[PDB]
């Protein structure tokens, strides 16, 4: 009945900082411990095995330590492409085990403030022939996460009609990007003419609006 | 050494199974040594008076032996052995090292579980690690041994009910 | 090359059965055991079990023993996972991975993952609409009305990689999903380089290629 636990669940540090994350076995497992990195949307990849030996191709800033019940994974200097979730796994025994993996530690990267490159995209003709209009505001390559986008058509506030969606920190500049989609009936799209998205990032002097009209 | 080692004999020098003196009137051995007729060689020559589970067997001796230097019991450890620990298997003594249980899982045709441990390098006999009994003897494959730490109570119980 | 190719993940209705294949190339199942691990959206790695290399003995997670079976066809060098009585809690990405005994059975080669959706709904393919364009120009594709997930978006058939952001899908009120995929390019290519978005919806075996141009 070996149980594995990781700590913390979430680890935020800044670029270049030293990162240390832990893993614990409910019973001794000697050095039969492995660490896996899982980048967003990808299979896990083996980083460390026998508690401390680096796998081929793993950057030397990674290292691992411990023997028995308490284990450590360490990133000597946090790089952007280290954004991932990290799992440990025991390979000591398989019987009476609920899970060989620990719960994982998500590493998040703190960077300098970056400014949202805002764009507006008007609906497609193909979509309008179907009877539904979709205007989309793109906020590219900014940081930190929160920032608000609000929609005003004919400078009237719209509500209960907007979907919003944000990526995860980019693997090389550690930024976010975001989509705001105003979806309307093509009737209401043609009735009105002014089309405006309200941005509110803590990187801008004051709200930038990108916008169009037919 | 090996003052705890004992031999189970069939009529009359048919040597067949080993056993380990765990208390001054008690032997431990493997289950497949369940003969309903045996004698004991510990030296002194005794008879079984009680035999017991499907993993190990306790044997109560007719006489309680006075702990000597040529005959003395060995304590059954409650600490399970950890991989890397070095032990000795006797019954002619060979040195062995506890391994991960997955080495035995990967190599054996049946399921391995907690009630065994995996060990190897270069029946009824003892596996002694830190000076205490930690296992019993169940090609170039690692050996599986009975993990006595998981049984420390079944023996205590079984002794109280036959004492 | 060591490679694990998975197959068999699709839309299964509740109470149905899943059968998954992990075809190993570049190594022999008599030398490497293979594990099955699953992952629900946004959650951790959940070990299901594994099958040893020599005699093909199966070990299971305690929660999985009553409903799961892991098996091996040594002639096809293929490992299988079978599961019955499927419920919502079984919706997941399912990976197989090879256990390397020299690394103390660490998981050193992973499959691509096959997605299992437990639903009673019907498969609907994606409708793709263009998001048509100082200094740098942004293009995109709105992918709507598809079920289930995932869709894979690429640009110019895997050529255009740098600068792409594909956003997380969002479940609409329809019970169908929507998302968008955007890219930034030099504005000097907008009237020269042809930009095509390629949407692959494997659950409906559908591929849509929409040219985006100004």
């Amino acid at each position: 009945a070996i149980r594995m636990t990781q700590s913390p669940s979430s680890f935020s540090a800044s670029t270049g900082d030293r990162v240390t994350i832990t893993c614990q076995a409910s019973e001794s497992i000697s050095n039969e411990l492995s660490w896996y990195q899982q980048k967003p949307g990808k299979a896990p990849k083996l980083l460390i095995y026998y508690a401390s030996t680096l796998a081929s191709g793993v950057p030397s800033r990674f290292s691992g330590s411990g023997s028995g019940t308490d284990f450590t994974l360490t990133i000597s200097s946090l790089q952007p492409e280290d954004f991932a979730t990290y799992y440990c796994a025991q390979g000591f025994g398989s019987s009476g085990v609920e899970n060989v993996f620990g719960g994982g530690t998500k590493v998040e990267i703190k960077r300098t403030v970056a400014a949202p490159s805002v764009f507006i995209f008007p609906p497609s003709d193909e979509q309008l022939k179907s009877g539904t209009a979709s205007v989309v505001c793109l906020l590219n390559n900014f940081y930190p996460r929160e920032a608000k986008v609000q929609w005003k058509v004919d400078n009237a506030l719209q509500s209960g009609n907007s979907q919003e969606s944000v990526t995860e920190q980019d693997s090389k500049d550690s930024t976010y990007s975001l989509s705001s989609t105003l979806t309307l009936s093509k009737a209401d799209y043609e009735k009105h003419k002014v089309y405006a998205c309200e941005v509110t990032h803590q990187g801008l002097s004051s709200p930038v609006t990108k916008s169009f009209n037919r | 050494t090996q003052p705890w080692q004992a031999a189970l004999l069939l009529r009359p020098n048919q040597l067949y199974c080993g056993a380990v003196l765990v208390h001054p009137q008690w032997l431990l051995t493997a289950a497949h040594c369940r003969k309903k007729v045996f004698r004991v060689r510990l030296q002194q020559m005794f008879q079984g008076v009680k035999s017991i589970s499907n993993d190990l067997m306790l044997i109560k001796l007719n006489r309680r032996i006075r702990p000597t230097k040529d005959v003395r019991p060995i304590n059954v450890s409650s600490h399970c052995p950890s991989a890397g620990t070095k032990c000795l298997v006797s019954g002619q003594c060979l040195n062995i090292s506890v391994l991960s249980q997955k080495r035995c899982e990967d190599a054996y045709p049946r399921q391995i579980d907690d009630t065994m441990f995996c060990a190897g390098d270069k029946s009824g006999g003892p596996v002694v690690c830190n000076g205490s009994l930690q296992g019993l003897v169940s090609p170039n494959r690692p050996g599986v041994y009975t993990n006595l730490c998981k049984f420390t109570k079944w023996i205590q119980e079984t002794i109280q009910a036959n004492s | 090359e060591v490679q694990l190719v998975e197959s068999g993940g699709g839309l299964v209705q509740p109470g149905g059965s899943l059968r998954l294949s992990c075809a190993a190339s570049g190594f022999s199942l008599s030398s490497y055991g293979v594990t099955w691990v699953r992952q629900a959206p946004g959650k951790g790695l959940e070990w299901i079990g594994y099958i040893t290399s020599n005699y093909g003995v199966s070990y299971y997670a305690s929660w999985a023993k009553s409903r799961s079976t892991i098996s091996r066809d040594t002639s096809k060098n293929t490992v299988y996972l079978q599961m019955g009585s499927l419920r919502a809690e079984d919706m997941a990405v399912y990976y197989c991975a090879r256990e390397n005994p020299d690394y103390g059975y660490a998981y050193d080669a992973w499959g691509q993952g096959t997605t299992v959706t437990v639903s009673s709904a019907s498969t609907k393919g994606p409708s793709v609409f263009p998001l048509a364009p100082g200094g740098t120009a942004a293009l995109g594709c709105l992918v709507k009305d598809y079920f289930p997930e995932p869709v894979t978006v690429s640009w110019n058939s895997g050529a255009l990689t740098s600068g792409v952001h594909t956003f997380p899908a969002v479940l609409q009120s329809s019970g169908l999903y929507s998302l968008s995929s955007v890219v930034t390019v030099p504005s000097s290519s907008l009237g020269t380089q042809t930009y095509i978005c390629n949407v692959n919806h494997k659950p409906s075996n559908t591929k849509v290629d929409k040219k985006v141009e100004p």
